[PDB]
Parts: structure tokens; sequence; C-alpha cells
RNA sequence: CUCUUAUCUUUAAUCAGUGAAAUUGACCUUUCAGUGAAGAGGCUGAAAUAUAAUAAUAAGACGAGAAGACCCUAUGGAGCUUA
RNA sequence: CACCAACUUCCUAAACUUAAAUUGGGUUAAUCUAUAACUUUAUAGAUGCAACACUGUUAGUAUGAGUAACAAGAAUUCCAAUUCUCCAGGCAUACGCGUAUAACAACUCGGAUAACCAUUGUUAGUUAAUCAGACUAUAGGCAAUAAUCACACUAUAAAUCACCUAUAACUUCUCUGUUAACCCAACACCGGAAUGCCUAAAGGAAAGAUCCAAAAAGAUAAAAGGAACUCGGCAAACAAGAACC
RNA sequence: AACUAAUCCUAGCCCUAGCCCUACACAAAUAUAAUUAUACUAUUAUAUAAAUCAAAACAUUUAUCCUACUAAAAGUAUUGGAGAAAGAAAUUCGUACAUCUAGGAGCUAUAGAACUAGUACCGCAAGGGAAAGAUGAAAGACUAAUUAAAAGUAAGAACAAGCAAAGAUUAAACCUUGUACCUUUUGCAUAAUGAACUAACUAGAAAACUUCUAACUAAAAGAAUUACAGCUAGAAACCCCGAAACCAAACGAGCUACCUAAAAACAAUUUUAUGAAUCAACUCGUCUAUGUGGCAAAAUAGUGAGAAGAUUUUUAGGUAGAGGUGAAAAGCCUAACGAGCUUGGUGAUAGCUGGUUACCCAAAAAAUGAAUUUAAGUUCAAUUUUAAACUUGCUAAAAAAACAAAAUCAAAAAGUAAGUUUAGAUUAUAGCCAAAAGAGGGCUCUUCUGGAACGGAAAAAACCUUUAAUAGUGAAUAAUUAACAACA
């Protein structure tokens, strides 16, 4: 089936300019007290996510030195330490992974 | 690219059709633009109204006092105003003004023949009066657009010079046919500001010992809907005076005591047409 | 291309200016405002016979409700009034009754009175007296 | 449509050039010459129509006559295919019988 | 092809006079050349109309589409040089006066069909206008109250002449 | 098939990116009876009637593309067979 | 016992009388030349001298429509990195193609989208007396008996220069092919494409994200009945069988 | 309040005049599969042009094509299905611009050459064949400006009701009136062709006769011609696009048909000793569904036939259109073969289809008769029409005939303004409905009358009212779907 007449730019505008077509406005928008920038209310704040991730990465590109190879997961817990740090009796017998910088002040 | 210059000829006038209608220009007087010759232009103003100036006064009466400054001015990097000409002749406008009112309505109040005098003789009137007769045109000043209050003091000067060349008599004409013509179509109330009708009626018929009227409401419809229509008529001692139509029995019987107020006065709708028959 | 039309621009606007107050595509494009200003032509001229007929029904719309409210009907009234050689015409029959309601009212009193006249002369038969408002005035 | 939007240049034509002062001159050799030239002989063209007139098929027919044989190849070609076409209109097609 | 939204920055107005409001400072943006269709830019653009600067910001960040990024550096680069040449002195005092979207020059290509058949392949482009003008938002908009409505409707019912009559 | 049902994949629908085709006189594009060229959204008479989108059905627009076929004509053609 | 109703007729001003092939006459838009004019004009002489319509020609831009359709296995410590889940024509030669090869840099155009490049620019590359191609001493003389593991064995279609006789010369390595994800099909096309080795040790990825409606396509399971379906057991089946014209 | 766009002037070209030419372009390479430094192995256009087409068919025939000085003799003598057409010479005339190395009432980027180029691109090949550019004195001054200006969009979605407008109105919409346009049909369309919109481009051409304006005049004309008022000069005219075909010469067998030479592949199992059997590779393509601008201009998914032979496959060579090849399907010969493709003849022809661009005034048809390989066309009569000369016409029409037991005929009058002769010219040659009278028996013919609203009969080509066409807020009228169940 082929239209049989062109549709006029009276009626394209309202079929387009419809309200159920516009973009909706958002009311959850809200600052983030840590950083101050911006997030949903429901979600994790993008720019302070970021800065763990960062971390994270350093740490396992440390762990994947120390074993050296695959099927190298060690059946005892492990622990992270930061220059000016020493192992405690409680961490006896743990893996421990070292890291040049100073323990971040977020991460307790 | 077509051989020929006289499409390109026509197509530069409607450019400049459309610059003006985007952008139009500042005003200009009109002894700036070509075809001017003042002495001319000052005889044809006399001629057109079938009257006869003496051309030193007329000149005179167009001359203002910011005009006199402005060249000063200039001339460091004689003349003389139309001051004196301007008060005589307002002076007797008002006068006359008065004389020709207090014949027609003899019984309106004295407060009453003031408003319409000064009703005739503001900005208004006299701005729209002087600009169709070419007043303007023909004014010196340093301003153009003129502003109304130089506007209003030439026009009246220009009556001053005609009272000394012709006398009275033929101003007399002159405030006739040009001022007390723009009261045609106009209703009393409408160039006399009076606020509570009611108590003014009761005052002017204390004077004449009448008694003061009763309302009562002569016909009415639709009173409880929101588009009401009351009339109201004052009687006075069980006869009738006016009568009145309102969307309200308040605006109603307001309404009644202006109709009641235009008869006493004589002003009323159907009142014997104003003369100017008279060639005297 | 020795010689070539130069004059198609204000050709063209003669027809196109006649059509800005259209809707559509039809003040726009040439080709489909051309059609349309000349049936609006068409319709204009025709109007102009059709605009006189209209008005002579608002006339005698309006008589009938002035006329009604003194107790005569349409027929009635405007006969008499021509056997009383009174040639008023409808239009102006109209501004009386909006305007001048007193005078309106005493012609109706004058066209049912010679209308009464009539009866009485239909009724009564052989040699009587005309009525006051039923001698007609003769011209030489 | 669209038209210009500046004025073109200006044309200047001198009216009193040598051309234009001395045209017409010697039109009468004959009558004021005694005849020994004709006026036709003034004229400046193509060799097969000096001091003649014609219709087209007849120009065609006349320009082979005269410089034919002095013709390129395709050309003549051309000027051969327009004679029979000119032919068969005038002597086939028409209104008027 | 027409470059007047770039000019508009260069106007001078002569000195205001000291019994005058103060006039309200205005910047004229604009990217030309976008590979995105207008038709789905003026989507984002009419959306920020009328709203606050830091607004129009915080609903382009969270925003899906590939235009809500490409306005989002426009609108920042235009608050930069509001303060830095035109001299604003606030940054967050301003607002979206004009946004809209316009064609840009495309390009022609070939699509391809089942039985050497084939089709006209237009690339897209298109261009971003916007104005910023300081001060606070205007006010919205309120509807008509009954009363309002009403009023209205005796003025017609006033209006009223005797047609078609002396 | 009586007489259909359940599940998964592809399609479909929503979000992000890129983006064609036949088609198109203008359209502010309703129902019933009548008129008519077996024929009316648009004509006559009645009736109904706030404005716009999204997803579905295929009665109508004599719906679109048919190199689709049957009948006739032209002092238009071509292949075959001859006595 | 009337009224209303057509430029029919009268009135003020005017006018001077009834579809169409074809036929007779008065003007005029545009441009050029002669002679004039000077914000675009006059009298004459001329012509590629005027387009709402040829399924007209060329270019541009709409409608259908932001519609039909198109695409990348997972996590991480990261794209010539690790590990995991699953799939099963690969490596060479010939013919053809002609820099698509590799690195860096770009992010315009190209890949029907991104990442990344197959795109743009700049610089580089394929090495042979053995693999492959081309490669001029002369004149005479002369042939019964296939192949197939060739023995046995038959058969029928009857079947791949050598060696001698004379003449002449009497120490040599130059030249060319060599890359690749590649060719014929308008395309990075579910198509077509010879031979040798081998069958996973080589080579690869069906899902962009989400949702679980109708209709449409494909697969599998089904109570009791078993051709009642239909032009016809078409299609499907736990069947894949027999007979006759 | 602007996007997309638009404005521009010179690159070159066209037709003549003039003139022969001596232009034949470092080194090296090339006729070998050209552009490869040396021996193999020899090298060479063509017998008369045809057909389309005109003759309204076609068969003898058909200007130019197929060249031999201008002007005249002359479209004459002659030739010809004696018809379409074709067509001389004898004999007269002429030194011509003659540096005119120059000229243009020729074009200016959709024009003028196809051309910025025979390039890009398409085809195996012969061959076909495009598009477009724009500052200023200076960019060693940052690339210039100028334009409410096309369609299309944005700024700014919409608001009961209707060819979208017109009369209007205080007021945009509400009330009243109104069946889109061109062509074709029977003067009729809600029939059927054609059109998405914008810009540019795109179709009537000739001088025998006639009429008008001048010169001279028994003569006119600048040699050859016409003349019993003529002769000389000027002005006045007759379209565009579109086939299936036919002929000449090239180019094609890398697809497909068949053949020649040199090569190659065929596992496992049962039989035997084979155009045997089961079934892969490989070759083919029975049946069904999906797909139908598809992945694909013939495919995919399943299911099927052959598979040691008349088997299948690779490389190189051969046969060419009046032909080749064919286990004959009138199959195949580079996607479209009852006869390939390309260029040319060629602006083939088309009694058939479509189109054919400013205004105003005036007049006007019937579409009956005759012939025609004629009925989808044409010629003659008849009609109409423009001009001119000069004199009776139209309606009516007594008797008295001719007829047999209302058509001719046209005295005298009256109402009235036409009619004949001369010269020139096309178009048209099918109608439709109503009302009468017949004839073949609702159609089908023949004969007399009327019609083609903007009003009326409901809408309403054909019935009824209506002498042209103009402005007005005047008036009198016409036609006008309605009419008023027993006894007696
Ligand atoms: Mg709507
Ligand atoms: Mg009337
Ligand atoms: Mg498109
Ligand atoms: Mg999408
Ligand atoms: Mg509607
Ligand atoms: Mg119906
Ligand atoms: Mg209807
Ligand atoms: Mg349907
Ligand atoms: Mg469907
Ligand atoms: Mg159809
Ligand atoms: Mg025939
Ligand atoms: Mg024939
Ligand atoms: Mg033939
Ligand atoms: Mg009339
Ligand atoms: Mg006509
Ligand atoms: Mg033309
Ligand atoms: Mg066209
Ligand atoms: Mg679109
Ligand atoms: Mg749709
Ligand atoms: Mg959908
Ligand atoms: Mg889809
Ligand atoms: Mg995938
Ligand atoms: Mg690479
Ligand atoms: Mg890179
Ligand atoms: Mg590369
Ligand atoms: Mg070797
Ligand atoms: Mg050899
Ligand atoms: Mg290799
Ligand atoms: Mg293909
Ligand atoms: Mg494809
Ligand atoms: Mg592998
Ligand atoms: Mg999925
Ligand atoms: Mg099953
Ligand atoms: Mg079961
Ligand atoms: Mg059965
Ligand atoms: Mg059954
Ligand atoms: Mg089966
Ligand atoms: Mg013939
Ligand atoms: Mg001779
Ligand atoms: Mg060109
Ligand atoms: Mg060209
Ligand atoms: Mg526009
Ligand atoms: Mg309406
Ligand atoms: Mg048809
Ligand atoms: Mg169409
Ligand atoms: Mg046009
Ligand atoms: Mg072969
Ligand atoms: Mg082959
Ligand atoms: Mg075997
Ligand atoms: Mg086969
Ligand atoms: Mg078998
Ligand atoms: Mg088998
Ligand atoms: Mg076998
Ligand atoms: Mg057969
Ligand atoms: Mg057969
Ligand atoms: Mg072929
Ligand atoms: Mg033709
Ligand atoms: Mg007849
Ligand atoms: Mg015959
Ligand atoms: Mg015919
Ligand atoms: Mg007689
Ligand atoms: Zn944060």
């Amino acid at each position: 089936a082929a239209p049989k007449n062109r549709r006029t730019i009276e009626v394209n505008r309202c079929r387009r300019r419809n309200p159920q077509k516009l973009i909706k406005i958002k009311n959850n928008i809200d600052i983030c007290p840590e950083c101050g920038h911006l997030k949903q209310k429901h979600v994790l704040c993008g720019y302070c996510y970021e800065k763990v991730r960062q971390e994270t990465t350093k740490i396992r590109q440390q762990i994947g030195a120390q074993e050296g190879g695959p099927f190298r997961a060690p059946s005892v817990e492990t622990m992270v330490l930061y220059t000016g740090e020493k192992p405690s009796e409680k961490d006896q017998g743990k893996r421990i992974v070292e890291r040049n910088i100073k323990r971040p002040s977020w991460f307790t | 690219v077509k051989k020929g210059f006289r499409a390109a000829f026509r197509f530069q006038k409607e450019l400049e059709r459309w610059r003006l209608l985007r952008c139009p220009p500042p005003p200009v007087r009109r002894s700036e633009k070509p075809n001017w010759d003042y002495h001319a232009e000052v005889q044809a103003f006399g001629s057109r109204l079938q009257e006869t100036f003496s051309l030193d006064l007329l000149k005179t009466a167009f001359i203002n006092s910011c005009y006199i400054k402005s060249e000063e001015a200039k001339r460091q990097s004689n003349l003389k105003d139309n001051q004196e000409l301007f008060e005589q002749g307002l002076s007797f406008s008002h006068r006359c003004l008065t004389q020709f009112l207090e014949d027609e309505f003899p019984d309106l109040p004295a407060e009453g023949t003031e408003s319409l005098v000064s009703f005739l003789t503001g900005e208004a009137v006299v701005c729209h009066v002087a600009r169709n007769l070419a007043v303007e045109q023909l004014t010196l000043s340093a301003e153009f657009p003129v502003p109304l209050p130089v506007l209003r003091q030439t026009f009246f000067a220009v009556i001053g010079a005609l009272l000394q060349s012709s006398g009275p008599e033929r101003a007399a004409l002159f405030i006739r046919d040009f001022l007390i013509t723009q009261m045609t179509g106009k209703e009393l109330f409408e160039m006399w500001t009076v606020v509570n009708p009611m108590g003014l009626l009761v005052e002017e018929l204390k004077k004449r010992n009448i008694s003061a009227p009763e309302s009562r409401l002569t016909r009415q419809s639709g009173s409880t809907t929101a588009l009401p229509l009351y009339f109201v008529g004052l009687y006075c001692d069980r006869k009738l005076i006016a009568e009145g139509p309102g969307e309200t029995v308040l605006v109603a019987e307001e309404e009644a005591a202006r109709v009641a107020l235009r008869k006493l006065y004589g002003f009323t709708e159907n009142r014997r047409p104003w003369d100017y028959s008279k060639p005297k | 291309l020795r010689n070539r039309l130069t004059d198609r621009y204000w050709r063209v606007q003669e027809v196109l200016k006649h059509a800005q107050h259209f809707r559509g595509r039809k003040n726009r494009c040439y080709r489909l405002a051309v059609r349309a200003v000349t049936r609006a032509f068409v319709k204009c001229t025709k109007a102009r016979r059709l605009k006189k007929r209209n008005l002579r029904t608002l006339w005698i719309n309006r008589i009938t409700a002035a006329s009604q409210e003194h107790g005569l009907k349409y027929p009635a009234f405007i006969v008499n009034l021509i056997k009383c050689q009174v040639e008023l015409n409808r239009k102006v029959l109209v501004d009386l009754a909006i305007y001048e309601p007193k005078t309106f009212k005493s012609l109706a009193a004058l066209a049912k009175r010679r209308q009464q006249e009539g009866f009485a002369a239909a009724l009564g038969d052989g040699k009587e007296p005309e009525g006051i408002f039923s001698r007609v005035v003769q011209y030489h | 449509a669209f038209v210009r939007l500046t004025l073109p240049p200006p044309k200047v034509v001198d009216r009193w050039n040598e051309k234009r002062a001395l045209f017409g001159v010697y039109d009468n050799i004959g009558i004021l010459g005694n005849f020994e030239k004709h006026p036709k002989e003034l004229i400046k063209g193509p060799v097969w129509l000096r001091g003649w007139r014609g219709n087209e098929l007849q120009r065609c027919v006349r320009k082979k006559k005269f410089v034919g044989n002095r013709m390129f190849i395709e050309d003549l070609h051309n000027l051969n295919k327009r004679i029979s076409y000119l032919y068969k209109h005038f002597n086939r097609h028409g209104k008027y019988r | 092809i027409s470059r007047k939204w770039e000019k508009k920055n260069k106007i001078v107005y002569p000195p205001q006079l000291p019994g005058e409001p103060r006039r309200p400072a205005e910047i004229y943006h604009c990217r030309r050349q976008i590979k995105y269709s207008k038709d789905k830019m003026w989507y984002l653009a009419k959306m920020i109309r009328g709203m606050s600067i830091d607004q129009a910001l915080a609903q382009l960040e969270f925003n899906d589409k590939k235009g809500a990024q490409i306005i989002k550096e426009v609108l920042l680069e235009a608050q930069d040089m509001a303060v830095r040449d035109h001299n604003v002195e606030f940054r967050s005092n301003l607002h979206i006066a004009e946004s809209t979207s316009g064609r840009g020059q495309c390009l022609k290509r070939i699509r391809y069909h089942g039985r050497g058949r084939f089709g006209i392949m237009e690339k897209v482009y298109c261009h971003y206008f916007v104005k910023l003008v300081e001060g606070p938002p205007p006010p919205p908009e309120v509807p008509k109250t009954a009363v309002d409505h009403a009023k209205d409707y005796i003025q017609q019912l006033r209006s009223r002449t005797i047609i078609h009559t002396l």
C-alpha cells in the first residue's frame, strides 16, 4: 500500500510536536557532598566512583606481578599495606600487597 | 547573465522599498526637503482660509523663543517673539468661547462652562486642529516634531494676529468654525467629569424648590442571572422626571441621575442643532 | 540564447500578491496560487449581484418584526401604505423602526385604518361616501 | 526568478567615429558616376551571396556551386544532408497545396 | 552560505545616560558543521528553552542522546566568553533566550538494493544556534482564571453594533 | 483433521547509532437515505461532532507497481509453408 | 383575496443587444541596431521575441519517514595482554588482481554503527646456478612386440627425444617472477572457482542494551481417536514397505 | 533578527574574408603478447554501393547523395508504370577590392565546440561518453562583500463545520453562497488520460495568384522579361516529440553449442567381470516451504537423480549473422535471439497517441449530397466568410393551374432591409435529449419543431421563465411538487 496523497507541513507539525514525543524534564538530580559534582539520587556518584576504580586497578596490577602466572590463587586472605605501615599480629600468615604511595585519606 | 540594464534598474527600486519598511527613516521637517519657499507658503496659508492677514504680523506669530536660542548659539560658533500675540489671542478665545456657551446653554452651571472651555483649549484639540491646517509646517523651533506645548502656543498667536488685522467679528467666526465644531457628537459628561451625580442633582433641585426625588424600579429582566437589565426611574411628587438603564440597581440609579441633569441644563441629544448659518 | 525574457520576476509577483492571505501552499507556489486567485475573482464578481438581494431579505425580516409588535402582518402593512400614496422604500422603513419608534407607530395606525376602511367599503354595497383616508389626490 | 543585485557597468558609444560618420558614402556611385560601377559591387561578404538573396534551400544549393569543391569532408557531408531535408519539407509538407 | 550569527556579537551601542535602566548583555554563539540530523537536534534544543544556564547544563548531563553532549560544550564556551569578553559579572546569572537547529550542507551517495537497483542516500549535517541573555529567567505562564475568562465574554457582548443599518 | 495447546530461537515493542523504496493535483480528508454512467468523504435533504499522538485489523479510497491476458482497426511489420 | 421571488423591464449614470473548429481587424511585454535622450525615455529598422500542463530535459528540495533495514561471545591485571564458554575446511601451488602489504600520524571522506581500521597522509618492503620462467651448432642413416605392483593373464576401444655415422666448437652465472585479509559477480554480496596434503597441532564467534504482547517464520513435546483432512496423504510421521494398470 | 540558497564575467567558441604546403619534435625503446640491444618464421586495399524513402500499396521509376565556371536562354526542347517526377545545349555576359591578416543589428558557463577532456566512467570488443569556475591595487593587506528575495524548513503544533475561498463583519474561526484544473468525449461529467513542488530550457518556415503603399506611364525594368493600362519596387505564408522495421561495413565463441590438441580426478562395500549394485567426494536439479527493490536481475533451507562412464574437470586453439552450432527445445551464439551487437544511411516513415507560450474587438458553422483498397483519411458540391460592383430581397401571397379528386408556382398590395454578380480563403464531412408523423417489431432508420441560466422543477447538459453587458444599501414583475368511504 502506497500513500495516496502528500502529508502537509501543518499536519506533520502536529504529529512530531505532540507532548507525547518531547523530552521529559528530570527531578532527581542532586549535588554530591564530597566532590560537588552532580548525580542522581538513586545512583552512585560518577566522580567519586572513578577515584576508587583507579586505585583498584593499581592494587590488582601489583597482585598480578607477585603471582607471576595463572592458577595461582592463594587459599588465605589478602591485605593491602602502604609505605610506613607494618603488619600487625592479626596480619600473620596473610598475603600482603605493597603500595609505594601513602594511604589514601578516603581509604580506611 | 542576461544582457540589459533595465531589469537591474527596476530591482534597485524594490530594494529601496524593503529597506524603508525594515528601517523607517527618522522624521524631518518639510523645510529641509526640496521645493520650499517660505514667503509663498505663508501667503497661501491666509488665502486658504479666506482671510486676509498682514504679512509682518503673521510671520512673527510662527517664531518661537526656543528658536532664537538655537540661532544665537550657532551664530557664536534680531527676530521678535510671539509672546505678546499669544497672551492676547488666548485671552480673547477664552472670553469669546464663554460668550458662545452661555447664550446656548444659559441654565448650565458656571463650573460646567469652564470645563468645556478648558476642554476645547487643551493640547489634544488644539494640536489636532493645528496640524491639519499646516501650522506645524510653518513653525520655527529648535525641535522637530514640534512639542505640543510649543505647537499650542503658536496656534493661539495666529488667532491673535488675525484679531489685530481684521478685528473681533472676524475672529469670532474663526473660533466657531474650527474650535466649536470639535464638540459635534460629544456627550456632556464626556467633556466634564462629575463624580456623585446624585449629590449635584439634589442641590440643583433645591434651588428651584423641588422635592428630593424618589428612586423606584420601573422595569426588570433576568435579575438572578449574570446578565441582568434594570430600569430605574426618579419620581418627584409622584411624577416621573428621568429613567435610566443599567446592569445593577446602583449603576442604573446613577444613570437616571445623569439623564435628569442633562434635561435640566438643556444639553440633551435631541437638542436644537448648533447654528452656523449666520454669515455675520 | 539570443533573446531571453528578463521580466519574469514581476509577472510572478502580480499573481502572488493576491494570494498572501490564503492558507497552505496556495500562498507561495505559483502553479497553485494562480488557480486559486482566478476562483476568488469569479466569486467576487458573482457576489456583487447577490449582495443586493441579500440585503432586501434582511429589510423584509426586520420590518415584519417591527410591525408585529403593533399587531400587523407584513403584507397588510406594506400594501395599505401604498393605497395612501406613501412611497417610502423598505430600506428607509427599517431606519424609522430602529431609530424613530414613535414615528413608526404613527405609520402603523395609518396603515391599519386604511385597511379597516377597505373592509367597510367591501361589505357595504351600493353608493356610499368614501373613507377620509381613502381619497386619492390626482395629477395632470 | 532571480535578478541582478547591482547595476552593470555603463556602456559608452562614440557616435562620431570614422565608421559611423561616413556611412552611406558612394551609395550613388552609378547615377552620379555615369554608371561605370553598380552599387552592388560595393558589398563585402561571402562569395556566394554578394548582390543576391534567397530562401534557405536556395542558399544551400548556391553555396555548393561556388565553393563546394574547396570544402572539408565533414562540412560537405552536413551540407548535402541539409539540402535533402529542406527538399522534402518544401515539396511535400505544409498547410497549403 | 550565510554567517550572520557570528557578526551579531560586534554591535556597539552609544553610552547610556544616567537616568535609564541598565541594559542587559547578550551573547551569540554557534557550531556550524555537525554530523547529526537537524530533526533530532530539534528535540534537544527545544527542551532547554527559557531555562537558566545551570538548570540547562544539569539536564543535559543525564541525557543519552549524542546531541546532548555537543550542545553542552557549546553552552560552556558561551558562558566563558560572556564573562571574559562581554562584561558579565556572575557566571550563574544567565538564561537561554534562543536555541534552535538548522540544516547544513549534505552529501549524496548510493544505497544498494536487491535486483541491481539502488537509491540515493544523504549524509546529513546541521547547525546549532544559541543566544544568552543576562538576568534571571523570566517568570512562567499562568493559565487564565475563571474570572478572567468571564471578563472577556462581557467585553465581546459590549462590542456588538447594529449591522448594515443607519 | 476432530480441536487445539505449551516451551525455546528469529521477528516484533522500548532505549542508543546510521538511514532507503514504490507513491504523491490541492485537502480544513465524517455517517445514513436520495440522485447518478451496476458507481459519492466533497452534490440535494436529514444527522453527528473539543484538540493531538503510540500499538493493531484490512471493508473502501473503481488502493500501488502490473511490459499481465482476450476483441477490433492500420492500403504498420516480421517468421514459416507453398500449387 | 394579497405578499415573496431572475440585470427580464424601469429608475441615477451609462450602454445600443443571444457553446464553439475556423475567419477579419486594433494594441502591447522583452532584447539588439540607427539617430536621439540621461535615475532609464522617443521615432524607425530587426529577431533564437513571452509556457499552471508534452508519464518533456537538467539541477535543486519535499512526501512516504526519522519509517523498512543494518552490527560487536564474557570477566579482568588489558585489542598482536591473560583466562574462560562454544563453533569446525585449514595450509600451499596454479590462474587472476596490482600495493589492498608493515610502522607511525590523523579522525574529513570510506566500513551501511562504535571500538578499531580495510579510510586519508608520510615513510618503509619481495634478496635464488638448487623453487619458477626464457635459453639458435650442422648433415645424413633407422624403428613389428601398450598400460594396469607387469609376473601369471588374457582381452578390445589396439593404446608415450633415444641409438649410431661424419663435420665444428675446446671452461660458464647475467636477466626476470617472489608482498597482502587478494579473483569473477554494481557492494566487506548466505553465490561461482582447478590440483596436492592433511581433519584440528590449522582457522574461527551465532547475542549493541533491554523487554517477553498480537500476527508472521523455524524447531521440539502432546490425553482419547487414527485420513474423518484435502482437487490430491500436499506436508509431517516411533512409517521409509507389497501388488496391479 | 537565519539557515539551505542566490547575485557575477571571461575561459573559450561560431560564421565569413584572406592564404596552398615545405612542422617531418634532445638521448634511448617499439610491429615480439608494440614500446624487450642481434639471426629462428616472410610481406600485399578494391569487380557496378545498397536500402530506407516518394509514388498515399507495390514490382519500371524517385532531385541531392553520385562535384566541374557565374547571369541568361528555361523550368523551354526533350525523357517518364507519358505519372510521381526528372531535365539540357547551341548562343550571349563577366578583370574585383586587388594591403580590407579584416569584419559581426553572432553566443557568454543548462548558451557557444562533446571538451577544464575524447579525460573520469561504462563495454570482452568495435564503440558510447560526463559534470564544473567567480575577493582585492596588494593576502609579504588572516579570503571580500552584497540580497524582506525560489521551493524546503525555523522563529511559532492543534482547537465542532467540510475544493478552503467570497459577501461580509466591531471581531482570525461560527452565519450565507459555492460539484478542483488541462485534454478528450454527444455543446454533458462524481467518467476516464496528465501533473509532488521550485528554477531554467522547450513547438508555424517559403511569395504562383490576390489585397494594400509608392515610382514612371503606351510604356515599365541598371541587357535576356512582361504589356489591348500596364510595368517596377516594398509589405503580407504554410509546427514539435515518439515506433516495430530495412540495407552497408566493422566488432564479438573468456558466457553458451559443438569440435581439435595437451593434461587430470574417481573413497569404502557387494557383485562380478559390468553405459552392474549400495553410497561419499564431485556433477545435476524432482518436490515443498521461505524469499519477491531478495544474501541472489533465478538464491537459501530441507528433500531428491547419477556417481568407472554416451562420466566429470582444467589449459590453449577453431567455426560469425543471407551465417555458425544443434542426442530439434524453432534450443544456444556475453543477463533483453522467430534471428546478435555497434556505427553510419537517418531529422527513416507513421492517414495513429501526446503537446503547441501576451491582451482587446468582431463574425461563425453543420455533423446534408457524390466519388474513393474508401468508411481513424481525402477531393468536389453545399454552407460560412472578408473585399468590390449595382438592384431589388424577406414575410406574405389572390385566383388557375400541374397533383391526385401541403409541397411547388409568385400579380397587385402592405409590414419591412436585405438580395444578386465578381475576386480570395479555410475549417468541417460521427452529434445529444425533448415533442410530433410514419416505416421495418424496446430498439433501427426517414421527416417537421425546439433547446444548451447565473431563476425554477430536491440535486438537475436536453423540460419551463429569460433580447447583450456595467456601477448603485432603489422599484414593478416572470416561471415556480404538490393537492384537499359511504351514501347520493
Ligand atoms: Mg487537524
Ligand atoms: Mg431580486
Ligand atoms: Mg530521500
Ligand atoms: Mg532507533
Ligand atoms: Mg475534520
Ligand atoms: Mg449513498
Ligand atoms: Mg453530502
Ligand atoms: Mg481497505
Ligand atoms: Mg498486513
Ligand atoms: Mg487500480
Ligand atoms: Mg483504408
Ligand atoms: Mg505494408
Ligand atoms: Mg513496406
Ligand atoms: Mg438586459
Ligand atoms: Mg468561444
Ligand atoms: Mg522562444
Ligand atoms: Mg513539464
Ligand atoms: Mg524527511
Ligand atoms: Mg508508517
Ligand atoms: Mg513499526
Ligand atoms: Mg525493525
Ligand atoms: Mg556476532
Ligand atoms: Mg594494514
Ligand atoms: Mg593507530
Ligand atoms: Mg592503508
Ligand atoms: Mg632451475
Ligand atoms: Mg628455442
Ligand atoms: Mg607467498
Ligand atoms: Mg549481481
Ligand atoms: Mg546486499
Ligand atoms: Mg585455532
Ligand atoms: Mg536478543
Ligand atoms: Mg514431533
Ligand atoms: Mg495425540
Ligand atoms: Mg476423504
Ligand atoms: Mg470433506
Ligand atoms: Mg512427501
Ligand atoms: Mg510508396
Ligand atoms: Mg552553355
Ligand atoms: Mg558546455
Ligand atoms: Mg557539454
Ligand atoms: Mg523561502
Ligand atoms: Mg466554515
Ligand atoms: Mg484505458
Ligand atoms: Mg499521475
Ligand atoms: Mg518556468
Ligand atoms: Mg572456449
Ligand atoms: Mg570456461
Ligand atoms: Mg572406486
Ligand atoms: Mg542442464
Ligand atoms: Mg536407479
Ligand atoms: Mg542413487
Ligand atoms: Mg554406476
Ligand atoms: Mg518439436
Ligand atoms: Mg513449437
Ligand atoms: Mg545479448
Ligand atoms: Mg515524424
Ligand atoms: Mg443533416
Ligand atoms: Mg479501386
Ligand atoms: Mg483513415
Ligand atoms: Mg410581388
Ligand atoms: Zn561524588
